[PDB]
């Protein structure tokens, strides 16, 4: 016989509700005075905030502060839903990295800038650039979390998709009483941990000191790009995501490795005004290993350019039709703690360019596997190596949708810089 | 091997043990309470065998959260008859079919709006003008893009 779905009892109702896509909670709503009644149940929104955010609110601080899960859900989480994820400022050539997140009742933006130059093995240093903060019965706050004087007012506008802006509605805050003397160096110190001098070369000294003023223009007005992590594959595959690597005097550079066929791509998530944010940095020729001689030849330049230069050669006519390791003497390290065995070799080639990123051009180099979270490039034509090491840290939101958006991904970051 | 079931209507069913305790009220009825035959005063008998036909394909047991085919056309049936066997299996406490039942009724709700919603499940449209401008504004947040 003819029952319907209005004769359920409440709590199977509820439990049918509390299965479906909170967005189809506020139609259910609309239908009748049962299902909105219903749909007062805070069960039904915590279920929805663990499943869809990952968020498991605690029942407690739900109390104290007045909010409630139906109050998360609509509030904060649908309302910000696309600013979440990972992203990379758009800052003339240097880039960064945001992973947008939620914690309780706060959506925080957190900056994630690497360790101090050349120490590629110790963690990434991370602070909150925003943060958008549910009350009871407001609607979210958004206020900036930069620099030293506490949160304050904000804005945030979602453009798109993949884009979204932050305005500081009171710079008053990022200033220090000495002035912009203090504010470099106390920016030196977290940077660098180094002394306003102790490098002396002019060179990184200018360097660092451009940087300083062209990021501190953007008071923190900053525009962000989506970018994902890369895909996990097993076999055509030896670990991606990002790692932290050794740029000579331009210092410590994020950089994601990515799997692309019997070649791996080496990608700028920081950069420098020689090669930018978003652009290719390192390209690995996977099926141009490169096989490790005793230790003595390891030690010989020119071998070790014979040997780079003929796998040059090779490559460029198809495309026509652990045990111990050291450097080679001539080639420079800024790190000198890289370490002494390593797995594999293969052909590489690395992107440079002059200042502005003028004429860039590939020149042939030798990538070098240490550990599961570690690795190297030496740099044939600048005598020179890049010590790169894995960023440990972890990432919510930041995984892409489907392998072709993340070539899609790729190709927007790159394409911005160009 | 076999015990017999009651029907809220007189029907006697036999059936086999290890089936019938997949209902986890049952097998409360049975060990507990000792009784044979168990009345289900709340299960008419054309619910009871198609409970038993699902129990019995789902004997052997060892799920995921996309439903069988063969569960999807058992549930090839009439509202009145699902909501039934929803019942039913919240009555007899057979988590397997209240899952499977329970999912099918959720996704004939998915992405509807209000109006057909109602259509779907003929629910009558009960708020005063008052009462709907107020649920339209508490939802108004579904929108936003
Ligand atoms: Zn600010």
């Amino acid at each position: 016989s003819g029952r319907s779905l209005l004769e359920l009892p409440p709590e199977l109702l509820v439990e049918i509700f509390a299965s479906l896509p909170g967005t189809d909670l506020p139609s259910l709503a609309q239908v009748c005075t049962k299902f909105r009644r219903i749909l007062h149940t805070d069960t039904i929104w915590r279920r929805r905030c663990r499943e869809e955010y990952g968020v498991c609110e605690n029942l407690r601080k739900l109390e104290i502060t007045g909010v409630s899960c139906r109050d998360v859900y609509a509030k904060l989480l649908h309302r910000y839903r696309h600013i979440l994820g990972l992203w990379q400022p758009d800052i003339g050539p240097y880039g960064g990295l945001l992973n947008v997140v939620v914690d309780g009742l706060f959506i925080i933006g957190w900056m994630y800038l690497p360790p101090h130059d050349p120490h590629v093995d110790d963690p990434m240093r991370f602070k909150p650039l925003f943060r958008i903060h549910l009350m009871e019965r407001k609607a979210a706050t958004v206020e900036c979390m930069y620099g030293h004087k506490g949160p304050h007012h904000g804005h945030i506008q979602i453009v798109k998709k993949d884009e979204f802006s932050t305005k500081c509605n009171q710079t008053d805050h990022h200033r220090m009483s000495g002035g912009r003397q203090e504010e470099f160096r106390t920016w030196l110190r977290e940077e660098w941990g180094r002394t306003l001098e102790d490098i002396f070369h002019e060179h990184m000294q200018e360097l660092i000191l451009m940087k300083f003023i062209y990021t501190s223009q953007y008071d923190n007005c900053l525009t962000y790009r989506r970018i994902y992590l890369p895909p996990s594959r097993p076999d055509d595959l030896i670990k991606p995501g990002l790692f932290k690597g050794t740029y000579g005097s331009h210092g410590l550079e994020i950089v994601m490795l990515s799997f692309h066929g019997r070649r791996a791509r080496g990608t700028k998530i920081t950069g420098d005004p020689n090669i930018p944010a978003g652009q290719q940095t390192v390209e690995i020729d996977l099926r141009h290993r490169i096989q490790l001689p005793d230790l003595e030849n390891q030690r010989n330049f020119n071998e070790l350019s014979r040997i780079v230069l003929e796998v040059r050669e090779r490559v460029r006519q198809e495309q026509q039709e652990g045990q111990p390791f050291v450097l080679p003497v001539g080639v420079s390290s800024r790190n000198e703690d890289y370490p002494r065995t390593c797995r594999m070799c293969f052909y590489g080639t690395g992107l440079i360019a002059g200042h502005g990123f003028t004429s860039p051009e590939r020149t042939p180099g030798v990538f070098i596997l240490f550990d599961e979270d570690r690795f190297g490039f030496v740099w044939l034509e600048l005598k020179s190596f890049s010590l790169y090491s894995r960023v440990q840290a972890t990432f919510r939101n930041a995984d892409a949708p489907s392998p072709q958006a993340f070539d899609e991904m790729l190709k927007n970051i790159q394409s911005l810089t160009s | 091997a076999s015990i017999k079931l009651q029907s809220s209507d007189g029907e006697i069913f036999e059936v086999d043990v290890e089936i019938a305790k997949q209902s986890v009220t049952i097998k409360t009825m049975l060990e507990d309470l000792g009784m044979d035959p168990v009345p289900l005063p709340n299960v008419n008998a054309a619910i009871l065998k198609k409970v038993i036909q699902w129990c019995t394909h789902h004997k052997d047991d060892p799920g995921t959260d996309d439903i069988p085919v063969w569960d999807q056309e058992f549930l090839k049936v009439d509202q009145g008859t699902l909501f039934e066997l929803i019942l039913a299996a919240n009555y007899l406490d057979i988590k397997g079919l209240l899952d499977v039942t329970c999912k099918t009724v959720a996704n004939m709700i998915k992405g509807k709006t209000p109006e057909e919603i109602r259509k779907t499940f003929n629910i009558k449209n009960d708020f005063t003008e008052e009462e709907e401008a107020q649920v339209r504004k508490e939802n108004q947040w579904c929108e936003e893009k």
